This record gives structure tokens, C-alpha cells and sequence, in this order.
């Protein structure tokens, strides 16, 4: 029985 | 979970004791049968897809294909949910419900078995009907880059369990966020437009029932002076007039002493035309029209509408 | 979880230990609603939505059913988190105070469960008021560029659940960043203006009730010299006047010897007219009215007062 | 977590074991408030917002309730961290310090719980003092373009926690770009002051307070060194003093003496005065980081929106 | 993570795996007399690194050692050479950090790597950090198209590079750049010595040619004064490239394009003992031109003469 | 990633999967006598690529082999074909890098791709890297209107191109680049390229040899005067002459009637068209029907730049 | 991306899920002799994409088939119709690129579209890419206000168009169309061999366009085609068809048909279809739709195509 978390990314644009 | 019609029983011991308890909590009303005042095509498709193959079951079979899906799109003010509630409280089918909450679990391996148990329950109980509300949050794009790995298995079990009695139905607000493979299984994507000058007059004549109204109000002027209103803002206008009837008097300065006599005098009074003027003077539409045109473009491009 | 009227108890044994702890942690210092200067229409809508169904529960039956939402939008400092505290004070209903740090949910599939338990618990205690503060966060557009897969689920749960009575306030500094459907469910959108030249005189003459004023009875002059003060700055003006009454007697050098009666000699000193000049020449308003003009434009183009 | 005054105990159970470690990592009598010269308004506000509610607490009630925030602003070398260390050293309050690096985590919903635990501990312990350095980040208007989502909820938690029990906190901040602050956050900061470059007379006192203790010649004219800088930033005067004190090592050529007789040459140099040639050759070498457009922008902002 | 002197041990429990590896990944025997010119930088590195180990009682109060230095000038002059020279001459720990050990796609790593780098540089020894090309890393803060995750790194450097009366362990921060006017107005206060390094004059290129040509057999026909008076406007790297083009030209005088395998190893045996005469330099002086016309040198000379503290 | 000589292996654990795949996606039968002209480019390639492979004991000290070259010229001459020829006639691994390999959506991926490219090019072999179109990749560093990622890619090249302080265990890397706009490079990246050389438009003898080379195998007559075809293309590029030969070779198809014959008498007549040779009138028509991509002002600008700041 | 011949399938696992959809969104009612005149374009299209299909063995070695063409000239002349005709006449896959598809939000998510487009065009059958309005994509590189987001798509076109050169997998023929060709690159113009000028006024061929367009079944005495073709100074190839549409819609409006109902409603539209066109509604079509072409574009295009044009 495993659990799952939530990360955060960082994307860029012009 | 209870038993079904015709004497059977379900054996759900393979899944855990909380998946049953979390999918059972979605399965005696007088909801509006005829009081939806537009969308004759949607009533035609629903009446030919749920009732006529269940009254004479040989009328739609095989080469005469009965339908299996519908993805209603449109502006956020028209009546998408009311038709689902009407066909829920009208017919004799076990109406299910699916949100974005009943398909999420903290553990791993429990976000995919819920959909399987749901479709197994729907194909076991009755000729059911599922109403997956706000499906644009459930099924997005599959092979993206900023997507967690938990949604791909949900959409995979969804598309693998889609083939199935069961008549699925869903309603969106943003239709272009749906998957490119998801629209193939939706056999009809019907656009729901805002009501025109002909429908608003019937809307006012139905929404002003039971309330004592003066015989001077002209429904054509009210139907023509609301260029831009959605479905809900007209009902908000009819609410605001009957509340302006209350606020015309003085009930804030006085309290306690014989107020029920003044409240009875308020219940005696009736709605004039100046109350409609004050109500229409101070009610704006919900949103400026761009999403209506964008959903009309999407249903003209990819939809069968 | 405590009980309610008629001794029933909630069966919240299908939720985790910290979810129920959060919803119980977000759940009567007597203010008065006539201790707020201005905003007559806000008090009118709050009256018709909270106080009158308690007195006469038979007038609100059909079309005259009470309101279900409200939004106060405007500049910062105009009294939006004060009417919520006043209506929390002088009512028998169960208050709530939801924010954005209350829905953190580091795991997956918990924020929508907290929102569902919050509404399912507010519909248990039968008169309830929910106050979502600063709904700019967790109330953005559903199809924005940078969004997660959980914020859209939170917004969808708000859209599903807002369709035994509750009443939901809100507060915003930037109302144009709200959604379309979530803007639609708020049946009352009300602009809050900066105080005029009449309300500022009332506000200073209400705020200065304890400290002895002697000869500065030119309250018309003192309310005509402040041009664009934003309501919560003229309280800082009076506070700067009282501390300037302190500042004229040099107390930086008096160390230990008789620091009880020397400050009792500052407890009998009156706020003369010399202090308000030295308080007006040292306090400036915090903003320019660009956000005020844009809020007025949005509430004139979309506001349902 | 320690136990506060009156022997109470904090029940931190719902927070994880690393949030509490971070807030514990955020948590003397070395300096005093007489070391800092100038800045009369900041000393007055600190005196009637930190010190005076400890001696006479039966006077600051009602309309005269003490202040609850402050933000300093000015040129980037004029001294606004030194005032925070001085009020940390001359007080009996559990002094916090918070930068913009210990509010960060790559998990969803850990940047806005550190702030909530921070304000709850600052209320729980004592009449505390929170000092947030470089607040131009975690500022910025919320209607900005290219703003990440969690950096909006950090500002929302800051906006909710900073208004509202006789438990006193005093949020203190410092920045160089004050016009890039949030709209609804520079309302909560009840006193926004300006701190200029030193005038013609404060630089002489700064020269004296730096060069006291070091043996110097009796013919150093302080008026000429005071009037000859004319635009120095306040830290560049201390840098000028350090250069004029190390020039007496750079005058005797100690670049080739190594091992033998060098260790006695430093003992011979340790008793040598700092003459006028050192200050002339240090004035020919040190120039300030000029471009006073930052000072003029800060002056115009703190004269159009500043509440001294 | 290794130990240090006096047998202590670091405890990195609050950091993940790939952060301490990214700081571990940035942790022969040439002398400081191989640098020609640059007396100011030699003097500052002397009284900031060398002297606080021999006599520690002198640098106590107002004579405390420095903490930073920015080298700024034209490209190809000896910025990255003095750093490796002072790395290989001293005994302290040397961190060669650059703008690619400070970036990751997650949020909250790029401002933790800097904190871990400064914590290790303070824990280990009187170490030295060498931030290369700081013009990339620290710009002006209130800028136009600045990303959000660069303000945190600039503020992290700005907060860590100045912070009690106890625990006086030393950290020296050396940095080099060639467009120095884009530095932040608050970051130039931290770097409290901003010396400028110029292009070599007529008396330094003679010594550079005489230093670079030792090790190969040459004739006594060449006049180094004429070669120092004709190579005008040359930087250091172009003078070394000229001195390399001469030896490859004396390779080029014997045509080996027709030979293939047969006695080719024995072909250069008559050439590996050949001298370098004046024809090679008289061809290489028109083979090689400088790299850039002087505009950046004039802009740096006008910058460092108004904001420079040498 | 496969192994190299002496059976070692690469530990690419600190990078993700898509970076390794994006670098692995960028990794015969020609010769160096197929390039008409360009003597000095062949000279630098000879004394920097194929001579240290045979006699490595000679190139030590001041005669260390070069590790840079940029071929900057007008856009008609041979600048990619020489790179493909030196890739074919060698034994070193080749890395072709354009400007759309070093691009990604996230933050901090282009620098890791450049770092992995240089680490694999040092690990695998005495390799060689061909960065085509360097002006879209290394531009200027202080111009108005550039993103905050191109400056970090430029700083990555500036740091990685020099280095290797350890004088022992020296593995060879050789960087080659082609450019049409040579006044659009940063000065600290222009300095890192030793041997910046110019590639000119072909002269009379080069055009004569190119027409003589490109017309083998195709049957021709014995009355073609190559001196007139050499002297009449005054101003042609090195790539327009093959276009002239191709138009003169399909003019023998345009001379007969295949546009009138529709279907029938078309494939039965193509069987005897393969033996018809090419006479002078086809070259006259092709010379009248082909004009060069003229405008020699850009050749003048590139030649003045390579004469002021060039190193050969 | 369904399939191709011989049952194989593409492996686009290295790209995103919106890039492949934006490329898949790119993939006729005329014959090849419907487009009259300009037979040089027909010559290049015959010896480029038509004839290598039947005989694959003749086009090898020096006589390799072409791989580029440019259709420059005045607007409204028949470039898109030629592209659609050569698409539908053969069995080639037909892509179509404009400037409105090579633009997205994320940095570097645009140059993957061109690489995926060319990889798909090589992966499928011998195909045709119709890059329309190339004056927007490829200008000059060293410009004054040149942005840094289109230089990479310029360089990607330059790299991808010419790329190892023998033993060809399948042919790929890229088209172009522009109204202004002097604002082009120098390394993108060179990849476009066989540049072709097409002229607007073909006066005697406009008579053939009249005879193929003016299909009016009544008015057997209204044959004034000589003056109607001699009054075609500056009339482009589309304004003639628009004039025929105006005349054929004004033959039913020169007679007063406004409010003719009540009695015999079905007869008023049936007695109108046989009305004979005259010169009076033809005068309305003559002085109504004026030609909007000036000699500042055509003379500059003839001055450009005479110097750098390889017919
Ligand atoms: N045709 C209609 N007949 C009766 N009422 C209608 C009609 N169209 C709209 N309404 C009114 O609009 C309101 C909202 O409609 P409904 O309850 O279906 O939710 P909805 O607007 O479909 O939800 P969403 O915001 O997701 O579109 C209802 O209160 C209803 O009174
Ligand atoms: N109209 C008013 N009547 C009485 N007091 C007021 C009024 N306006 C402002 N104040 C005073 O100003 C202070 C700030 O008011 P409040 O907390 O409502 O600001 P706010 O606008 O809700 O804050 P935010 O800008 O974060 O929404 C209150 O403490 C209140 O005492
Ligand atoms: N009024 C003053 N009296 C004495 N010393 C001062 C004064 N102002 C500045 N200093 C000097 O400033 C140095 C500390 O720098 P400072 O306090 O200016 O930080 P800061 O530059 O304000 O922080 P930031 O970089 O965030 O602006 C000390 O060495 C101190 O000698
Ligand atoms: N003063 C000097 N003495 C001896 N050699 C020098 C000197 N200056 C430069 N050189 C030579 O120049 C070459 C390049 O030096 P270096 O790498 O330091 O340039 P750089 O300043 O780092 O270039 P940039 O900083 O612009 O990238 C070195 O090989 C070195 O031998
Ligand atoms: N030579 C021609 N033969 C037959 N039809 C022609 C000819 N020239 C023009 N036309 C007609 O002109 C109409 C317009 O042509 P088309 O749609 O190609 O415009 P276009 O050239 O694409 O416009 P633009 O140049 O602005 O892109 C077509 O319907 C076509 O029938
Ligand atoms: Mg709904
Ligand atoms: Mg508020
Ligand atoms: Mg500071
Ligand atoms: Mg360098
Ligand atoms: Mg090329």
C-alpha cells in the first residue's frame, strides 16, 4: 500500500 | 448495496469495503418535466434514446442503432443540468452521478477500480443512466508533459470500460479541453444556445406563476429589452422584482412591534410595472459574449450540431 | 464534532483524522451592524438574506425564496472584512471562516474532500454562513495557462456544490480575475465605494469618542482637507493625532523616576488643534485610484446590485 | 520546541516534522541603539512601539493601541539591517528572522503553512518581533503576468494573518524597490518611512565612530574629509576607513619578506599610526556605487505615498 | 561528504539527494609568478589569503580581511587564470561554481543550492568560492522580463553574502565578468573591491612572448622589441595564438600533404629538431589579427574609473 | 548509451530520460578531394584532425592541436559539405548540433543538454562537434530583447569550451561551425574560436574544374567549349553551377515532346531517350534560363570582416 | 497519425500531445487543365512530381528531380488553385502551412512543429508541403526589429530543407507563394530553385477565362467578348470571374423584382431565370468592381524576377 504526493514544476514562455 | 430487479445479488467482496461505500453514495421528486422552455432536439434525442426503446423494445435495434452518449456544451447560464435532473426524476432508471471527487483516492491502485466497479454496478442493476458532470476536469489530454501519471490510468480504464442498458451522458462548459480520442465515443455533441426573444417571454410567463401580478405589465417589452441575458438572469430578474416589492416599504427602521401585521400587508400587495422597471434598471448580464461564440465555433468544427 | 439541535450527531467516520480536524478548526464578541458607516444596499441585502427568514419563515416560500450568495468587491481598506465580522457577531447562525491556507492538502485527493465536508457540515447545522475570504486565490479562470490538476478540481467542486440553508459571502480586491461559472453563481455583486465628504466627518466623530478633544470642532474642514483618503487611512490619521499628543512631551530621557505619574500627566492632556496639522502633514494615502476606477468600471459593466 | 514563559507547552501535531524544523531554524547585548547615527524617526517609532508598552501598559489602550507594522525603504547601503540587529540586541523579545528562502518547498501546500506556523509561534511565545528582510520579493501586485500559483497563496496567507487577545507582534521589513509592492499589503504596513544618504554632518560622526580605537596622528582634519566625500553611501565611508587603515600595511613593502623576519615586521607595523597620507591615498582609490536615480525614485515614492 | 580538519562531520538531513550531489560536484601546481602584470590583484589576493594564515593577530578589528572581489575587463586577459593560480598555490578549499550548478526544473532547489554551498564553504575551511560569469547570474532586480525564480537567487546571494561577533570563519568570494555595468545596484556594494584589468602595454607583451616561447629551440635572429612594437592592440590570448601559429608555420614549411604512411614517422624526425627562424614570425604577424575592436575596453575603462574601488 | 573503446561505461544517472534521448538522437563514401578549392580549410583540418592520430608525440607543449574553427562566408559556397566530408573520412564520432536540439519547455534544460553533449564528446572518443548556424545560437550578450535562457546557453558555451585544468588525461574535442552572418557573435565567444577563416566565391579555374567534375557519367558530345562556360558565369556561386548543369541535363527532356504525348508514346519513348547526349544548344538555353542569387554587398561585408578580424 | 503503405506506424513518443495535434490539423474542385495559361509552372510540375512517378529509374544521378519552387507575383492569380490541382491530380499527401499555425505560447514549442511536419512528410507517401505566405515566416535574418522567436524557425527551415543525399527514401516537394519576394532571405532563397514569375494581365487568355466562366444560358445575342476582353487593363485573374458573377447576379436585378408577390408568387421567380443580359447591367459590373491593382507591385515584381529569377 503506497501513497502519492503532488510536486510543483516551473515552465517558461515568451 | 441493495439487491436489484428480477431477484439477484452482487458479490463485491473482491474490492475493499470503502470503494463500495464511496460508489454507493451516488445512486421521490416532482422535477420539471415539460417546464424546460427550449431545446426540442435534446428532448427528441432523449425521448428516442431512453423511453421509446424501453416502451416498444423492437423499435430501435441493430441496424436501427440506439444512441449511447451526449456531450452538451454551451454558455454557463443555460439549462444543461436541468435536463439531466428531469430525465432522472421522470423515467424508471437508476440514475447514477459522477463528480470529480468520487474518482480520487489517496492510495495507489484505488483510483482505477472505482470506475470499473461503477460500470459493473451500472451494467448489473438496471438500464441505468450516468451523468458525469463537468467532464472537462476528468478527461484532459493524455500524453502531455505537465501531467501526473495518475490520470492516464484513469482515462485508460475509462476508455476500456466505455464499451457497454447503460446510456452515458455528460455536460461541459469548456468543450475544447476534451481529448481527441474521447470525442469519438461521444456520438452527439450538441450546442445549447442562449434563448432568443421568443423564449424569454415564455420564461417570464412561467417564472411569474403563483405570484399576484398587476394586469398592466407588457411581456413583449420585457422580452425585447433584455438583449444579452442568459437563462438564469431572467429568473434572477423575476426574483429581484418580487424582492423590490418588499424593499419599497419601510421594514428596516421598524422591528419587533406588530411586524407580522405589516408582513401580512406586504403579502397582500401585488407587483406593479415600476417594480419591473426598478428590477431591470439594476441587473446586468452574467458574462460578455465570447465563450458563446467560441463554443459555437467548436461545435461547428468538431461537433455534430 | 459537537451535536446540533435535537441531539443528532454527524457520521463522519468515512474521513481521515486531519480532514475533520481542519473543518472543525475553521469553525461572540458583540459588535453592531450600525457601527459601520455607509453601505446601505449591503446592509439591505444582508437584512433580507439573514434576518427576515428568522422572524417570518412563511413569506419566503416560492419565488420569494431568500438570496444564496454575495460578493463585496472594491478597493483595499473600504470595510469588506468588517461586515462579515458584524454579521458573525449579531446572529444565531453558525459562522465559518474559510481561506486559501486552509486547503493546502499535500497529499492527492484531499482538497475537494475538505470542500465537500465543509459544505456537508454547514448544511447540518441548519442556519449557516460561510465566509470565503479573498476568493481571488482558488477562484481563477478554469482554462488558465499555468494551473495544476488539483486547483481545477477545487474549482469544479465549488461549481458543483453551490447549486437547511446556507449563505456565502466573499471579498475581492481584483474581481475581474474571477471565473465565468463561479461569477454566475454569486447572485449579488456589489461595489464598495470610497467614503464621500459626508461619511468622513461621521467616521472621525465616531472614531474619536474616548480621548478628549477641546477646540478642533472644524470637522467639516478636517473632512474637506482629506481629498482621496480610503476609509482605513483616516483612522490612522486620528491615531497619529493621539500619538502626536504623546510626542510633544520629550519622554526619551526620563528613566525610571516617576514613570507612573508623568504618564498620568499625559492621560489628562487634551488633543488640541496643533496636533491635526502635524498629523495631516505626515500621513499620505496608500494608493492612486487606478484600481478604484477599474473596479467601478467592472461593477458597472457586470454588477447585479 | 521549547517551553515559553509561564511554563506552557505548544501542541504542534498536525504539522509535519520539517515545517517545525524550518520555523525553529528561523528563531545578546552586543550592540545598542546609540551606535547607529541618524535615523531619528525610526528610533522614535521603535521607542513608542516596542519599549514603552513594557513600562506603562495601562496607557496604550483603545485609540492609543501600539503600532503593528513598519517598512523601511531607501538606497541599498544606508543601514536598515543594522537597526533590526540593534532592536534584537536591546530588547527582551523572541526575535525572529525570515528571509525568502525558508518559505520554499517543492511540495504543494508547504509554502503557506510555514507562514501560518510562524505567526502562531510568534503569537504563542512572547511579545515577539518578526523581521522579514528583502520584502520586495513576496511582494508584487497580484494582477501580474507570469506569476506562479503558490506565490499567490503565500501573499494571501500574509494578507490574512496580518490583521486582527493582548498578544503583540511587530512585523518589520526592509526593501530597496518599494514601488514594486502589493496594493493591499502597503496598507497593512502602518508606517512607511524613508532613510536618506547621510548629510554633511553625519559623515563626520561616522568617520569618528569608525576610526576610534585605532592609533592615529593628531593632525587629521575631519572637516576636509567630511566635505570631500559629497555623495558617499554610508557603507562606503566605513570602506574608506578600512582602506585608509590597510594602506599602512601596503606602504611598507611586505611582499618579499617571508618566514624569516616577516613575523617581527608585522609586530613592528602593529604600533604604527594612521597618518594623513593614508587618507589621501584612500580618497584617490574609493568611489561610491553611484547613480542616484534609485535614491530619487525612492524619495518621490516615499514623498507621495509615505506615512512617517 | 568527507570530513575536515579536527575530525568533525556535517549533518545534511534537511536536504534531498540531488542537491548535496550538485554541491559536491563543484568541490597542476602552477605558481602565481606565471601571471604577467596585474599587481593590484596580486596585492589584494596576498593580503586577503596569504597573510591571514602566517600572522592572524594583525587582522583583528578595523584591519579585518576582505570578503569579495570583482574582476572586470575586456575578454581574454587573465580573469580565469588568476583564479586557478590562487587555487593551486594556496591550501584552502576551492569552489568553482558557475551558472549551471544553480538551476533545476523544480521550485525551491535553485535557492537551496546556494544556501548549501555557503554552509559547506563556511563549515569546511577558510575556503574560497569562485563564481564565474556573474553577469549571467546577477542582473538588476527591478527588470523587464525577469523570471520569478531569479529574484530568489539574487536575494539569496544578497542576504547570505553579508551575514554575529562570534564564529569568525573566513570565506572569500572571487568573481569575474566582462560586461560589468549590468550588475545589481545592491550587489556591487557587497563586492567591496572592483579592480579593472587592462590590455597589455609595450613592456608586457615582450615578457609574455619571452615566457611563452621557452621550451622550443629557436634561433638568435629574432628581435623581440620589434615584435613587441608591432603587435599593438593584442590581448594575451592572441599573443599566445601568434606564438603558436609560428610553430605550426614551421611545420607548414615542409609539405607533408603528398606523403601518406611511407616514411612519414621518419619525415618529421628531420623536422622535430628544426629551429624557428624569422620567416615564421614574419608570416604569422599577417596570419593573425586581434579578436575585437576596442569598444568594450573603452566602456569598461569609463565604468571602472567612476565606480571602481581599487 | 553504448560503450566505447576499452569497454568502459557512462554513468548518466543525474540526468533525466528525455535529455539523454535528445542528446543520443544527434550522434559514408566521400573524400576530401571532392571539395574544389578551400586550401587553408583542408590545411587546418589536416594539421588538427588526422596528424595527431598518427604521430601524437610531436603535438605537445606549444604545438598542442587546435580545438576550434568557424567557416564564415557567403551562402552559396561549400560550408556544410566540407563538414560532412571530414565526418566521412575520419575515425572519430560525429555530433551534429543545430539550434532546435538545445530547446525545451521547462527551466534549466538547455544548459544540461549542452553539458551532457560536451561530456559525451569528451568521454567517447577523440570526437568532433559540428554546430551548424552558430548565429542563431551564440548571438550578442547585451542586446535588447533576449530571453533569460539564451544568455545562459551562451555562458555555458563560454565556460565549457575552455577548461580541463588537469594537464594529464587529455582527450581531444574539436569544435567546427558555419556562419553566414559573422558580425553577430559575442566577443568572448569569437575569441574562443581560433582559426576564423573566409570561404570565397569560386574563380575561373574552380568553376572549370567543377563543370568538369559534375558532368561525368552523363553522356555528352565533344564540341562543348568549357572556356566559354567558365568565362560567362562571372559572379556565379559554387552552388549555382550544379543547378546550371542540372538545367542543361533536363533540357534534353524539355526539348522533345512529352507534354503533348499524354500517356501513350511516353514510356515507350523514354527507353531510347537515355542514350541522347547533351550538345551546346542545351547549355546555351540553360545559361539563358538561370540567373545567380546575386547581391555581392554581403560578400563585400563578409570579406571586410574576415580581413579585419580574421585569423588564418 | 493513422498509418501509411506497408502497414508501418510512426513512433512519436518523443513529442508532446498538442504538437502532434497541431501538425495533424494541417492535412480541389478543378482539373489540371482548368487553370489556363502559365505553362512554365505546368512544365516544372510535370517534370518534378508527375513524371518521376511512372519512371523511377530515369531520375537518378545528375538528373535528380526538383525539390522546391516559388510562385511569386501579384495577388489573386491562381497559386492556391494550382497547389490544390497538383494535390488532387496525383496521389500525394498534402500538408498546408500558414503563419497562424507556427505560433504557440511556450518557448521552443514552435520549432518542434516544423521538425515533426517534415518527419511526417518523409514518413508518409511522396508528399507535397504547401508553405503559403512565406513573406511572414522568412524575412531577412540580420534585420532591425528582428525578434528572437522566428530566427530559430528560419534556421530550422534552412537546416531541414536540404538534408545522406543519395538513395532517397521518398520525394518531398515544397511549394511557396508570396506577393512580395524582395523581402526574403539569402539562404532561404537559395534552397528554392526554379523561381517563377507569373503575370496577372493575360488579355487574350482573359477571353478564354470569359468563355470558360460566362456560362449564361439566355442572351444568345449578348456576345460582346471582344470589347469585354479588350477593356481588361489591370484586371487580375479573379476580378474577371467576380465581374461575371456580378453580371450573372445583376441580370436578375436589373428588372424590378422588389415586392412582387400576392398574385402568382411562383411565376415571378420562374419568369426571371430566362432574362437576357445586356450591356446596362454589364456597365454596372464594369463600373462597380473596379480593379484594385496598381503598377507599383507588378513593375517591382518584374524588376525583381528578371534579375534573380531562374525560370
Ligand atoms: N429552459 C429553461 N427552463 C427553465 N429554467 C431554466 C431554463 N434554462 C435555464 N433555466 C434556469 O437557469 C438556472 C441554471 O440552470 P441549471 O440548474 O441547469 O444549471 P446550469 O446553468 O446548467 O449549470 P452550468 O453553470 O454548469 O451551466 C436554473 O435556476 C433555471 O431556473
Ligand atoms: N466604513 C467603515 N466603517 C467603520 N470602520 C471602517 C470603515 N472602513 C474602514 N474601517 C476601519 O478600517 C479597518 C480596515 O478595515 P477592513 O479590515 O475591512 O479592510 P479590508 O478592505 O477588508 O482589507 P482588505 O483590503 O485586505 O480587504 C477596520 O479595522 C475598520 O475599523
Ligand atoms: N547610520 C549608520 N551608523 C553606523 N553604521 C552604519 C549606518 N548606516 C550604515 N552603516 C554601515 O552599514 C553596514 C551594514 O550594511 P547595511 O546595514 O546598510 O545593510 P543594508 O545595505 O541596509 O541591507 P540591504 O542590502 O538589504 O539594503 C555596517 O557595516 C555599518 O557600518
Ligand atoms: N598575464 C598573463 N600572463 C600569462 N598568460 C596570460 C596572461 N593573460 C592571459 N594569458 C593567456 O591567455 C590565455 C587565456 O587566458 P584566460 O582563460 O584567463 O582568458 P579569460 O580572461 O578567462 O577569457 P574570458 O574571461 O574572456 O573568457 C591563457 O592560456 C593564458 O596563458
Ligand atoms: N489562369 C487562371 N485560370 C483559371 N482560373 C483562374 C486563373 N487565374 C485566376 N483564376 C481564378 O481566380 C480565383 C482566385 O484564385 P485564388 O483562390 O488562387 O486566389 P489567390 O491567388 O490564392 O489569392 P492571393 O494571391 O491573395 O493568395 C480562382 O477561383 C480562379 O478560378
Ligand atoms: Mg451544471
Ligand atoms: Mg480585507
Ligand atoms: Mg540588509
Ligand atoms: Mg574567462
Ligand atoms: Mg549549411
Amino acid at each position: 500500500e503506497e501513497e502519492e504526493e503532488e510536486e510543483e514544476e516551473e515552465e517558461e514562455e515568451e | 448495496l441493495p439487491q436489484n430487479s428480477a431477484g439477484d445479488s452482487f458479490d463485491a467482496s473482491a474490492y475493499d469495503a470503502y470503494i463500495v461505500q464511496a460508489v454507493r453514495g451516488t445512486m421521490e421528486n416532482t422535477m420539471s418535466l415539460d417546464d424546460i422552455i427550449g431545446m426540442h432536439d435534446v428532448k427528441q434525442v432523449l425521448h428516442e434514446a431512453v423511453t421509446l426503446p424501453l416502451l416498444v423494445p423492437e423499435f430501435f435495434q441493430g441496424l436501427r442503432s440506439p444512441w449511447k452518449a451526449m456531450v452538451l456544451a454551451g454558455p454557463p447560464g443555460t439549462g444543461k443540468t436541468l435536463i439531466a435532473r428531469a430525465i432522472a426524476s421522470e423515467s424508471s432508471s437508476t440514475f447514477f452521478t459522477v463528480s470529480s471527487t468520487d474518482l480520487s483516492s489517496k492510495w495507489r491502485g484505488d483510483s482505477e477500480k472505482i470506475v470499473r466497479l461503477l460500470f459493473e454496478l451500472a451494467r448489473f442493476y438496471a438500464p441505468s443512466i450516468i451523468f458525469i458532470d463537468q467532464i472537462d476536469t476528468l478527461g484532459g489530454q493524455r500524453g502531455n508533459s505537465g501531467e501526473h501519471e495518475a490520470s492516464r490510468r484513469v482515462k485508460s480504464e475509462f476508455l476500456v470500460q466505455m464499451d457497454g442498458r447503460v446510456f452515458v451522458l455528460a455536460a461541459t462548459n469548456i468543450p475544447w479541453e476534451l481529448d481527441e480520442a474521447l470525442r469519438r465515443r461521444f456520438e452527439k455533441r450538441i450546442f445549447i444556445p442562449l434563448p432568443d426573444i421568443d423564449a424569454r417571454k415564455k420564461l417570464i410567463e412561467k417564472s411569474m406563476e403563483g405570484t399576484p401580478k398587476s394586469d398592466e405589465i407588457n411581456y413583449d417589452d420585457l422580452a425585447a429589452r433584455t438583449e444579452g441575458f442568459s437563462g438564469a438572469d431572467v429568473v434572477s430578474l423575476c426574483r429581484t422584482a418580487a424582492i423590490n416589492v418588499l424593499r419599497r416599504y419601510d421594514t428596516k427602521s421598524l422591528r419587533g412591534g406588530e411586524l407580522t401585521a405589516a408582513m401580512e400587508s406586504l403579502k397582500a400587495e401585488l407587483v406593479r410595472n415600476i417594480d419591473f422597471e426598478a428590477a431591470l434598471q439594476a441587473v446586468s448580464p452574467s458574462a460578455g459574449p465570447d465563450t458563446m461564440l467560441k463554443c459555437k465555433e467548436w461545435c461547428d468544427s468538431f461537433g455534430a450540431m
